[PDB]
């Protein structure tokens, strides 16, 4: 995972706006626990991936992220995301019953065209603020690398791929019961 | 002060009672670091984490950071990650390959065995380097796993493990090629005492058969099937180690739990076909019907826990009475088909990562428990560890050792009894098996 | 270890001296949870927080989480929010309505009385359930306010309240309809010791009539008026309870501070018209001219504080020597006009929430005080509680009990003196009124 | 307080830009303690509101927020906001003298038209970082739901209504001496 | 340092987008440790400044920030930034070997033109999240006041001046081994 | 308990062994606040920080907040920033000018000397104001630098400094004009014991001559020059004070590291020309060849550190065993050219602030050391302080006092030895020089 390879000519003002608004809408769905509405955004071939990140000497910097055949925090398909949505909406799903209060602050949206029409590669930054129970606070920061396809839904896009690069080695939270 | 008398009073295996101060008291914690972690065999990982000469892994023995490194002679050494000059961390990365280690502070240089080989300006300013290397631990392997112990007076690992070994071999001794670790070591922080975690995996099938993991199961059953249809396993057994506080529990014959956790391909591999029959054959010297064991939990005391059918392994790193770090990895049979390895990887992530549909609910429970223990009245009355009291026996036809029913706390009582023993017996003369 | 002798020397009510270690010492904190919070009557809320069968509030007694819940027979039960199996929180939300409670860890089931009614796999694994339910507190109600105590030996609530009751009735006993709580409970965190908060409401009109709240007052006066015109009240009295460390203070005849705080409609309601006449009639048995009382502070030891004319109530939950949580709500007369209830709501928000024009300046002071007490020399010399020393009298014609001037620390000395007694007298035989 | 009911057709780029810029300007006023200039933005019929939030089982989720008849963290009129501005600019306003150092990070801006021309319902997310005295740090996250009206001032808009949804049950700060 | 003097008439959409995209690209360089590419953005005449900030009573508000003749957290020229780049990219630079994990979340971009053509005075807000080693987390908030010049490089602009105003008195971090 | 005998055992200057518990033990820390910080001379700053009547600086002595304030008669007073009424901070900003001080809690007003001059409602509620003002510290000056001490039995400043004074004069007495502080004081937090920091600046040139700062030098050399060509001095000496735990170390003749840190303009200013010649004139009688000293570090025990040629001064404020605050400022000769002043300011920021190319790497090392010391085995063996053992001499032909090589730990052994003495000897009858 190198620096995002942004195009030299930046996406037009309207596309930039469309994609930022999509993310703003997605964050509203997540921060208001609209879990089924959010899951409808996931394409049947979704790869939803959050690799492990480690402390390496500069000499060994290529080993910073876990690989495709390694463990990860998330490595999910449509089928496995569905199990999680079933859990998070469950009365017996203790981790989110009572539910947490989250904020997804989204910025640094960089838009890039792909070889396929209406399919975009998107880079963005976020801070996920999670408040839980009486006094629990977990702050996450990172970037998302998405593949988005235009779609005839209330949001204008669907998610084809998502990778989350989290700024953490050891997770400071007791869990990741939220969605990125 | 914590006298042996007082320490003896914190646990009562006869009546099945626990003093909840054991989970919260700062003084007891400081004693644990000395009396338990200072002289137990601790899991550091697997041989395949450090496969080549100079390969290292930075980890912990309690709150002492240590380096586990592969030697030139294929042996493995573990030494304190601390320079004896002024305390600086000698190895500053998580893992990798080293030709040598050098302290970033005053340049004291070490070979990959921990030996102090160069002190800058030594002739001008000095003392025998051979006496000033970081403290070395004893290192022993058991079928791929790397254990360490600081104490030269402690029992050797084989004796320490005692009659717990057959139950380890279910996971570790299934194939002539051995096991290998999937790449990746997950790490996360839970604000709870290490004993809650170690006991759960020691003795607590009960929580997974009652309420804790109902949504975890729900997440794994077919989309069309709902919670009611999930067959409820109530058949199984629990083992309490003769000596050492080790314990294990498993379901027999009812594969519903394992099926939802690991899916059909892994469940198949574990119970039917060539690899499954080879496992039973290799373990025949125990007489255990291994293919009938479908979902298992074990703790090797104090902080090495694993789930043999699913091959999830955890090390609990204590961080005061009110916190742990969880470090987790997974093992596969080295000669298992690639398809099975991928399944083991996928479902471990899905189930037992920090975002895991199982893990999520464990931390949620533990978090609230530790929080309760801040209260005066919350620590004033014993906790109930009476389940299965008197019901275990040593003659089971299928499974050896002190064996009882799967939903019991005989293993839990044994663990806390042994914890009590290490806390109150200064000498190995009385403590050893 | 703290000797009773050493403890008695922390507070000198005859010289008016307080040892600053009382606010910072960890050992004294842990003793307070046993000797003070473990056996005092603590405020949990109002009857109206739990009006119907199964309605519950999750709250605290010290750092012990507890559940307050209305029963079918209309009684209120209070038990420890902790499962006696392995310590898990039984009731996991702030408030609601329950038909039963179930431990999310291993499924132990409790009726709304806190009685253990079901233990999964009880026959196959076991023990009497009637002995293994969560610890019950004693529950007593004083005119709407719900109080609890762990200690069966402690005096009953009424005896414990003593001659403080007249000053509670000023707020609580103005109508046959009684009081009701406005919906919602504000919660926030302040890094100070509870005793600063308890003392201020017990004894400290001084700080409101000096410098702390100049800007609070400025927010509440008309825009056309400035501080140079602000009407300073200097007429008033202070009450110290016969037993228990309770205290109250109030201004007399001078509506300056009440009018700035609560506005004209509440001030007129509290002092003039049908409701104010009936209140004085209803409170005639104490003889108090309650309509001349314009702004009052009060603490029921240790941690129940309220402002009668303004009807703000707070519970201070201790969180170590260096932290508290403030939980706040407000009461109105159940039969008060809609316009008046709305005034109490808005002005309580404006003045006394965490964003309050009064509250803001309070926490700012307390935070710095506590930070200072990390210093060695900051703890080495006594603080001054000599104000009003030897100036109170038990024969005032208007106000009952031990009465002095509004700017005094007689109620304060009483609070610290009773704190000291509870800390130094293990047995109620000596401690009781 | 459900997901913000964003309009199907996105706001025009110019309108989107104008409202984001309003918010950036507002943040600069607040973070630079231009309290007089900020108060000038409040319309006479301003309702400035920050409800309490509670932990609730899912089955009782509708009780999450406090209503109009309950206590709140804020529930203000122009009159009471005035008093607050008098206190915060006052030499004897201890909570903010010395003043705190704040940063209002504003993102996720979604603009929605109303039945009144030149009046807009606006959703947005924030992180308010507050640093005070030597070492005190309080971090807040949530969203704001505003009604903004077009105005002839230096900012372009006035505030007719603001609801702040804070991601918190128990406040972890000793006070709310800052403006949202 | 008073409120940023934004222009009455806002920057056009295109200009607003270009400068925002510049910052998102700059943030990606920094967060992926492209230090040499980042340093190339700095002009020969760069002044890179982060004053100290003190607790003062309102009457002494004019003394909040250190001045040109005072100590600061940073006060850098092209030559001194060059030495900092050699340290951060060095194998024996212990503070950043192993490297930290950072996120620069950028928002609140206000653009103001100057007398000189293609030169813009720019205000923005940031949260910088720094995670390091096993468990260390340092969170910084503040604003940047830049002077940017149109440049024929990969990003669009070069940095002529940068002043960082950090919302901190005492620094809660053990160091500032990152760039703002 | 920590008895004298136990405390004496923690440090062995004859063998060169340090017990690592000294850096981590909570109990030792609390004794330190009493026995070290409670009776040592602590640096508060420079006279020019409070140049005019009523100018104040809010600082610390240990964890006691204090106010340093210039008086009309030109003396400087230091009092505890704590109101004796209920503990509130009297002076609530970092620095400024005051005509008086008023407590924000109840309005107790104090003059700029910290005398209690007005208690609101004194006549009507009260005791002697003269006896109730904040505790006062002894204040003493050495060539610009302001020190304070609480202990009225402690030796005076000059006697406390002893034969450290000539090494201080190398920075502080170069001109009849004296020094002046550049504006601004940097403040940052490091989670490490204060003793690591004090020792480093007392005795540790070794860390700069080996590995810690290889990248700092790299940042300060020409772009054309690479590390392999950088001029690493190996020539110089180290001073251990005759009493008090003070120490210094310096490079001799070889200007390589000073040039890399301070640039050519400052290096030439220090070493050649009229200013350097005047300094040699002024100081030569002390037996010191100041112009040959090219990079120097010093600590006045416990927490006053500085770097004479770079004129970087720092105060270490303890915050428990596991944390400090660093408060940094820089000095210049009052009469130095504007260019040289500017160079001192730029290069101090570049090197020595929290973002400094040197400072970054020190914090990085110290953070890891302290983290290591949470481990039990990490604190179980002594640390090596054997460098330069028995190699120092008191009749050195070029340098005064007890002098050895630049890379030695004699000055460190002296520091910890005096620390040990302050911690075990409770009377100044035995402890004094
Ligand atoms: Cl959670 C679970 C699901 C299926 C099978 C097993 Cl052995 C477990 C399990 C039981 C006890 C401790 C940890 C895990
Ligand atoms: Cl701060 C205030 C204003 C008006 C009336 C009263 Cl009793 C108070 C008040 C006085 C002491 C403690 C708490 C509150
Ligand atoms: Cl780091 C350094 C470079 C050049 C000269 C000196 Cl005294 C130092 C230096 C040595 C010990 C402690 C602090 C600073
Ligand atoms: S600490 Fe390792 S060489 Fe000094
Ligand atoms: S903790 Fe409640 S059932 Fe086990
Ligand atoms: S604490 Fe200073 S006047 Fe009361
Ligand atoms: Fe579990
Ligand atoms: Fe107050
Ligand atoms: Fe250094």
């Amino acid at each position: 995972f190198k620096t995002f390879e942004w195009p030299s000519k930046a996406a037009g003002l309207e596309l930039q706006n469309e994609i930022e608004q999509f993310y703003y809408r997605e964050a509203q769905l997540l921060d208001h626990r609209a879990y089924e509405a959010w899951f409808a955004l996931l394409d049947k071939d979704i790869h939803y991936f959050m690799p492990l990140r480690t402390n390496r000497m500069i000499r060994e910097g290529e080993l910073e992220y876990s690989g495709d055949q390694d463990l990860a925090h998330f490595d999910e398909t449509h089928e496995t995301m569905y199990g999680r949505i079933r859990k998070v909406t469950s009365d017996v799903g203790w981790a989110e019953n009572p539910p947490s209060r989250t904020r997804h602050l989204v910025s640094n949206v960089i838009v890039k065209e792909t070889a396929t029409p209406d399919t975009f590669e998107v880079n963005s930054a976020f801070i996920l603020y999670r408040n839980r129970l009486e006094r629990q606070v977990d702050i996450f920061a990172g970037e998302r690398r998405d593949v988005l396809r235009r779609a005839d839904n209330n949001l204008g896009f669907s998610i084809a791929k998502r990778t989350i690069l989290l700024d953490a080695s050891t997770l400071l939270s007791n869990n990741l019961s939220m969605f990125f | 002060n914590w006298t042996p008398e007082a320490i003896r009073g914190l646990v009562d295996q006869e009546k099945g009672l626990l003093d909840p101060r054991i989970y919260a008291d700062q003084s007891l914690y400081e004693l644990e670091l000395e009396r338990v972690f200072g002289r137990s065999w601790l899991l550091l990982g697997h041989e395949s984490h450090v496969p080549e000469t100079g390969d290292f892994l930075a980890t912990y023995m309690g709150e002492d950071p240590v380096v586990m490194v592969r030697q030139k002679d294929k042996s493995i050494k573990v030494f304190l990650n601390q320079c004896r000059h002024r305390g600086m961390r000698i190895c500053r990365s998580d893992a990798g390959n080293a030709k040598a280690f050098t302290c970033s502070y005053h340049g004291w240089a070490y070979d990959i065995a921990g030996k102090l080989v160069n002190v800058p300006f030594e002739k001008e300013a000095f003392f025998d380097k051979a006496e000033w290397g970081p403290l070395q631990a004893r290192v022993a392997t058991y079928k791929g796993l790397v254990f360490a112990n600081w104490d030269v007076q402690a029992p050797d690992l084989e004796t320490y493990l005692g009659d717990a070994r057959p139950y380890m071999d279910v996971m570790l001794d299934r194939t002539p090629a051995g096991t290998v670790a999937i790449g990746g070591m997950q790490k996360w922080v839970i604000p709870c005492n290490w004993k809650f975690a170690a006991e759960q995996f020691c003795s607590d099938m009960y929580h997974a058969g009652t309420t804790t993991h109902l949504s975890g199961i729900l997440a794994g059953i077919p989309p069309e099937m709902d919670l009611s249809q999930a067959q409820i396993p109530t058949k199984g057994n629990q083992f309490r180690a003769a000596w050492g506080g080790h314990g294990s529990g498993w379901y027999v014959d009812e594969p519903g739990s394992l099926l939802a956790v690991m899916g059909p391909k892994v469940t198949q591999y574990w119970t039917e076909g060539p690899a499954a029959e080879l496992a039973e054959q290799r373990l025949g010297h125990t007489g255990m019907p291994v293919r009938r064991m479908v979902g298992q939990h074990m703790t090797i005391f104090p902080t090495c826990s694993f789930l043999p059918a699913m091959n999830n392994i955890r090390i609990w790193h204590p961080r005061g009475p009110n916190e742990i770090e969880v470090w987790a990895f997974t093992l596969v049979d080295a000669d298992a088909p690639a398809e099975i390895k991928e399944e083991y990887r996928r479902h471990n992530i899905r189930n037992f990562s920090a975002g895991g549909v199982f893990e999520q609910d464990d931390g949620e429970n533990w978090v609230e428990i530790q929080k309760g223990l801040r209260g005066y009245k919350a620590k004033s009355q014993p906790l109930n560890a009476q389940m299965g009291l008197g019901r275990s026996q040593t003659g089971h036809p299928d499974f050896p050792g002190n064996v009882g029913y799967v939903y019991a706390e005989e293993a839990a009582r044994g663990m806390y009894h042994h914890w009590m023993r290490m806390m109150s017996e200064p000498s190995w003369a009385t403590l050893k098996p």
